[PDB]
């Protein structure tokens, strides 16, 4: 209950000072999420420890760096558990993962609000232009069979799975839209992918995607009309994943001074589940 | 069985009570609008 | 036009969105791999459906298949009333898709050239030649004040710079105060002296592919970006139109109504 | 509509005759034995050079060829802006001569009809049914209140009064307030329940062959001359056309622009 109604008042005059402190752990966390590809191509394994001490020239304490490897892109996309407080996402741009790289650059650089859909009980709807749906697991062939206001199904028969309309199939990862204010059936292999309601809230800023490759592609937001460049959707140039990581150490003050501690959750989970 | 009547309708029938309302007087009107008309006196004396 | 007397203390008049979805046609043109994908034939009138959903009359919307990028490029007639182009990027045609862009994203005052007999200079930035057919292949060759070639003899073809060719579509920008000679083949494809007017609010173009490399202007130093060049990632086409469909709200009121004296007639989809 | 207040006294403006038709578009609909009897071929491009003489730009004049009176009364589209149909007359083509005049010339607001579940009634005078189709069998059947036909068993349909058989088009009037069951070939025939508004300023019909004979208004009483449905005879087509070129400045002057805020999109040929 921290009063949020209550106006404050600041001054245009006095003064440029000092935060004074916060006391809830010794200082915050710097955390590399990288993918195996720069382990095997640097061809090491004391290169975390090197890029620790390297760290604490540029002044973060011992304890502060942790390191995340994960297998690819689409295999990082389900349930991607930012564990930590400043987090780093290198992402390798991949002709053909484009869509990919949008999907995990908007589940984890805005901050969601997820429901359960239980799809063999229930028909689903879409209630404005913040609400998506996330589907996750081994492998989601998300079918979905648009129904109109008389419960008889637009381009498909609901009890015909074959009928219906495959939105995004055998993705890791698929942020679905579908269009607002008509009710759909779903079918997706339960037993493998889940998938949730998820609203849109504001974004969360501990994390940074770094798109190590190519063009600026991005698109975080689904709406095709607008396409903005966030300052913490990242982009270098690269040929070698040691010359990567030095660029990120030596500019992690300026790394760490676009991002923002405070939207931090209790759980590691990219988004809050409302149940 | 029947053919028990086909019956007029507004359509047809509104034309008639416009070329109906020209014989309706008015010193008495005012005495049938102030006697009060419940559901059993407004329907008692229809067609007989 | 008369000077527009205005105030500023006026309020605002209400929202005329309604308005224009019950007096607009919307024109979706798609390519023909969207279909394929598709695998369908009701999509047409399940899409139609939900667009009512969002405002538009049973009728009110237009599907145009087009075979793919250059097909629509030669001679392309929007023949309705909001304009959105589905263009699938692929590599090697980035120039051809920025030119189908640039043709349908801006005004053209344009005549004919008789290439058999004339010389034709380019009066200035906004003046560029717009060649279309089955097959052009333009080949200039600038001339003097001595009306000799530079580069190129005038009589044999051979020696002519070649600014184009097997292109369903060119728009061939050239040095503008010089006279060329051109030679295209003139039985498969047609040239046109084109001057750029302003912007043709009428259409918008949705690129589905990879990043931007739309440049509708020639100019190397000015590469704007424009509201109506959307840009929308993609794996599945059912995924596109759904969210064409759903955000077409935002579209619409991205592009504006054309305004221009048409001299020529042709065929529209209105209300 | 809101008010507009306007003087006796203002000066009257100048003659809008070029302005319309530098800004509009005129479309003849004839028959095929028009082309067939002038035998020729190059007479479209003969007859715009004409009408450019009177003013109307090259592009502006549509000829939109049909094959005759019958098959031409099936969902007309009008695809243009000022119309004329050219309407040759042959005894025992009186009625659907006559429907079709009635359907252009009429603005008509219609909405589908369910032949197989629904009764269908008519609210009024300006009320009818259209039917439209290769081949339209109308055969309707009153009932009481009781769902009892009269003159006529509702589930035997050899009893039902035929009131059109075998017409392209049939624009049928009933008793008004008395529910019907149609049997119209659903596979065929497409039925509507239309209401008659005002004219049509947009179409003009031009019947070329006998007697005033068109009675557009299904009303017995009223037989009403109106301006729209002119009326010239004939030898040879070639004198019809001249004709109308020549005196095309009193046939529009007789139309006029269409005031509708239409509800079903459709393509025309505006500039
Ligand atoms: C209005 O009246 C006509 C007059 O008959 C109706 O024609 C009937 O149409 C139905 C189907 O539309 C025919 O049914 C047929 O039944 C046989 C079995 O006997 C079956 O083998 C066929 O496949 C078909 O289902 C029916 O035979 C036909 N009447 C006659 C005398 O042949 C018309 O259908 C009526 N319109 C409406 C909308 O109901
Ligand atoms: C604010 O931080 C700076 C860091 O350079 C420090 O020098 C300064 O003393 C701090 N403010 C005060 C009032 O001490
Ligand atoms: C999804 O579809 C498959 C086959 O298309 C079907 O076996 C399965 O039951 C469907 N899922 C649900 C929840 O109905
Ligand atoms: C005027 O604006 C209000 C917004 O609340 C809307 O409800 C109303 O329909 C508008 N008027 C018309 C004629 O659409
Ligand atoms: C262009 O050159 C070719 C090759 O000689 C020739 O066949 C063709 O007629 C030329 N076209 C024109 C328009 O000069
Ligand atoms: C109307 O006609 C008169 C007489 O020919 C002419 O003087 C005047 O300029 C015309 N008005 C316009 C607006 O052309
Ligand atoms: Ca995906
Ligand atoms: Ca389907
Ligand atoms: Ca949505
Ligand atoms: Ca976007
Ligand atoms: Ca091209
Ligand atoms: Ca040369
Ligand atoms: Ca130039
Ligand atoms: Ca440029
Ligand atoms: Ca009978
Ligand atoms: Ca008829
Ligand atoms: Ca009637
Ligand atoms: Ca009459």
């Amino acid at each position: 209950n921290y009063g949020l109604n209550i106006p404050i008042t600041g001054s245009m005059d006095t003064v440029y000072s000092n935060s004074t402190r916060e006391e809830v752990f010794l200082t915050s966390t710097l955390c590399l999420y990288y993918p195996t590809e720069a382990s095997t191509q640097i061809s090491d394994g004391e290169w975390k420890d090197s890029l620790s001490q390297m760290f604490l020239i540029k002044g973060w304490p011992t304890g502060s760096v942790y390191f995340k490897e994960y297998s690819n892109i689409v295999d990082f996309s389900v349930d991607p558990q930012l564990y930590c407080d400043y987090n780093l996402v290198l992402m390798k741009y991949d002709q053909s993962l484009e869509l990919d790289m949008s999907e995990l650059a908007d589940l984890i650089l805005n901050e969601w609000l997820c429901n359960p859909m239980d799809i063999t009980l229930y028909y689903y709807q879409q209630s404005g232009e913040s609400n998506k749906w996330i589907s996750m697991g081994s492998s989601c062939t998300v079918k979905v069979c648009p129904l109109n206001t008389q419960t008889l199904g637009i381009g498909c028969q609901t009890t015909n799975v074959d009928s219906f309309e495959t939105v995004a199939e055998n993705e890791k990862l698929a942020i679905v839209d579908v269009v607002d204010g008509i009710n759909h059936k779903i079918n997706l292999t339960t037993t493998t992918c889940t998938i949730r309601n998820c609203k849109k809230l504001g974004p969360r800023e501990n994390v940074a995607v770094i798109q190590v490759g190519g063009a600026n592609i991005l698109d975080i937001t689904a709406d095709p009309t607008t396409n903005p460049q966030i300052e913490r959707m990242m982009r270098v140039n690269w040929k070698r994943w040691w010359q990567v990581f030095y660029t990120i150490v030596d500019y992690i003050n300026q790394i760490v001074q676009v991002m923002s501690k405070r939207s931090r959750s209790l759980n590691s989970a990219a988004f809050y589940y409302r149940v | 069985t029947v053919r028990q009547d086909l019956e007029r309708q507004l359509t047809n029938l509104r034309e008639e009570f416009n070329s109906l309302s020209q014989e309706i007087a008015m010193a008495q009107l005012i005495d049938l609008a102030l006697l009060p008309l419940d559901m059993f006196s407004m329907f008692s004396g229809i067609k007989s």
